[PDB]
């Protein structure tokens, strides 16, 4: 299967420097132009420059220039990005795409699967997990687990060792000004459960190794 | 005053010789206030062949001992608005380019500046009345990241950072 | 270029005629692209040039317009192709038109939570507001610490759309130190909704 396959996700302090990946699979680089697109978390996209496979010669947008450099490597077929000076705003997927040269217009096509660069100023840290008690909707009760401060991505939460699997609503972590991460799970149950069902979540964070159980109860 | 470009090897004072031409490549993304951006040519030998003002002499950036305008400076693209297709410059008065002999070639500043002028002008005519300027390259293997060319059994590697650093209103 | 595409969402059910509009500031002629994203993939291709339809692209997609108008239309919305569609020329994209999945109007549940002892030891105190299975996304959460509207110490997350139901849950979290937390005594969030005739609070007083 022709394809563009990429170097994983990476996470970077505040000023610091990343280099991306970006190998053909199936197919060399003479003919074509590579190009870098990224997008933000929940942005749109965004041109970042391409490069000349024969001559090494590139183009990055203006909004770039000081800071961004493109390289390939031709006895491999790798193309490579690195984004100097990080800042939290440069936090996005950054992808690579394949352009011809010979073409009259840009299409682009093989995109490469995506490369997530994370700037933060965090740490690897567990995640310190606080319970969402009950209190007093009709039939229905809501309660969730709280994951505060940890990095990076991801966390896996399950409810009552994975048994309880309806209702439940675990929402997209968001990065915080401190630079850690936090999400909430929650679960909807019926009011009459309460006291007579015992309510655990789950929590499981592999880059640091934690896993934390947090029984939630009422009042 | 004149412009100086460091060269590798020394090229010989017999391999002065005439600029015909360059080819340029812009800048893209979302430009700034009243600017477009103008750099030596981020393509490879494809770029310099779609041109056909060259002579004899093989080169980059620049063109040696190529063809003249008939009056005015010319320009010429496949396609305007798309900045991987680079821009063909064809001089109609040549500047000189001697070199010494001790690894620095020369330009003269004054003549530069008004070739310079009457491109930056012809590209107003492309892309509106703006601001034209000129950036040094942008990268590359060193045969194209210099000023290259051959001279009789020799092949030179010029740095020509100082030919493009120059801005226009 | 100034890529505007239009509408920035949209919802629609299973078999109506979708289409989107993007429109650019300058005469590009017949030359405009349509990419489609699902989400955590790459854009994929569907039109090039306006209204041709590049080769593995199902027939019910089409577009058309030329120098500064261009339209992408989907004539039969079917389960696999509900994304975010880009319209691209050379380096510059269109906003992106996200397309949703039209149900019922429903009115959500909301919750809230006060802060755990167990996070009061920590020297933080995070209050939680949930606003559970509604449609559609558009929502407005307002925190109110004494009665006063509080603005910079609030983080949403939106969950993605259900498969199920076809709603969106809401979480909105307010996060104070213990110093402050320990000052104010009442803590609400309001929220504002379609399927809401008036605003709704829910609210707590602390150490009741
Ligand atoms: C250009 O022509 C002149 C005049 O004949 C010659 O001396 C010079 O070497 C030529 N330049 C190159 C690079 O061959
Ligand atoms: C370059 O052009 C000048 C006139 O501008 C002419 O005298 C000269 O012979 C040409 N060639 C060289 C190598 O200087
Ligand atoms: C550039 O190419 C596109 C696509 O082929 C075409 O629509 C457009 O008119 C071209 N522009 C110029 C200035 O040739």
């Amino acid at each position: 299967q022709v394809q563009s396959v990429q170097s994983g996700a990476e996470v970077k302090k505040p000023g610091a420097s990343v280099k991306v990946s970006c190998k053909a699979s199936g197919y060399t680089f003479t003919g074509y132009y590579m190009h870098w697109v990224r997008q933000a978390p929940g942005q749109g996209l965004e041109w970042v420059g391409w490069i000349n496979p024969n001559s090494g010669g590139t183009n990055y947008a203006q909004k770039f220039q000081g800071r961004v450099t493109m390289t390939r490597d031709t006895s491999i077929s790798t193309a490579y990005m690195e984004l100097s000076r990080l800042r939290s705003d440069d936090t996005a997927v950054y992808y690579c795409a394949r352009v011809s040269q010979y073409s009259s217009g840009w299409y682009f096509g093989y995109w490469g699967q995506g490369t997530l660069v994370t700037v933060s100023s965090a740490s690897t840290k567990g995640p310190s997990v606080f319970p969402l008690a009950p209190s007093s909707s009709g039939g229905t009760a809501a309660l969730g687990c709280l994951v505060k401060d940890y990095f990076p991505e991801p966390v896996t939460v399950s409810w009552n060792s994975g048994a309880l699997t309806s209702g439940v609503h675990t929402f997209p972590a968001v990065l915080q000004s401190s630079g850690l991460y936090s999400l909430s799970s929650v679960v909807t149950v019926p009011s009459s459960s309460l006291g007579t069902q015992t309510y655990i979540c789950n929590v499981n964070h592999k880059p640091s190794n934690t896993k934390v159980d947090k029984k939630v109860e009422p009042k | 005053d004149t412009i100086t470009l460091p060269c590798r090897p020394a090229p010989p004072p017999h391999c002065s010789s005439n600029i015909t031409g360059l080819i340029l490549t812009r800048q893209g993304g979302y430009s700034n206030a009243n600017t477009v951006i103008f750099r030596p040519s981020g393509g490879d030998w494809r770029d310099i062949a779609r041109c056909q003002i060259a002579g004899t002499v093989v080169s980059t950036q620049l063109f040696l001992n190529g063809s003249l305008a008939e009056e005015e400076v010319v320009i010429r693209s496949e396609n305007w608005t798309d900045n991987a297709k680079s821009i063909c410059v064809q001089l109609a008065t040549s500047v000189e380019i001697a070199c010494t002999g001790a690894g620095h070639c020369a330009i003269s500043r004054a003549k530069w500046a008004n070739t310079l002028k009457q491109i930056a002008s012809k590209l107003r005519e492309q892309y509106g009345a703006k601001t034209i300027i000129f950036k040094p390259s942008s990268g590359g293997d060193p045969e194209f990241v210099n000023h290259s060319f051959n001279c009789g059994g020799e092949f030179f590697y010029c740095a020509s950072t100082q030919l493009f650093a120059s801005t226009w209103f | 270029i100034q890529m505007t595409q239009s509408p920035s969402s949209l919802s629609a059910s299973v078999g109506d005629r979708v289409t989107i509009t993007c429109q650019a500031s300058q005469d590009i002629n017949n030359y405009l692209n349509w990419y489609q994203q699902k989400p955590g993939k790459a854009p994929k291709l569907l039109i090039y040039d306006a209204s041709n339809l590049e080769t593995g692209v199902p027939s019910r997609f089409s577009g058309s317009g030329s120098g500064t108008d261009f339209t992408f239309t989907i004539s039969s919305l079917q389960p696999e192709d509900i994304a975010t569609y880009y319209c691209q020329q050379y380096e510059f994209f269109g906003g992106g038109t996200k397309v949703e999945i039209k149900r019922t109007v429903a009115a959500p549940s909301v919750f809230i939570f006060p802060p755990s002892d167990e996070q009061l030891k920590s020297g933080t105190a995070s209050v939680v507001c949930l606003l559970n299975n509604f449609y559609p996304r558009e929502a407005k959460v307002q925190w109110k610490v004494d009665n006063a509207l509080q603005s910079g110490n609030s983080q949403e997350s939106v969950t993605e759309q259900d498969s199920k139901d076809s709603t969106y849950s809401l979480s909105s979290t307010l996060t104070l130190s213990k110093a402050d937390y320990e000052k104010h005594k009442v803590y609400a969030c309001e929220v504002t909704h379609q399927g809401l005739s008036s605003p709704v609070t829910k609210s707590f007083n602390r150490g009741e």
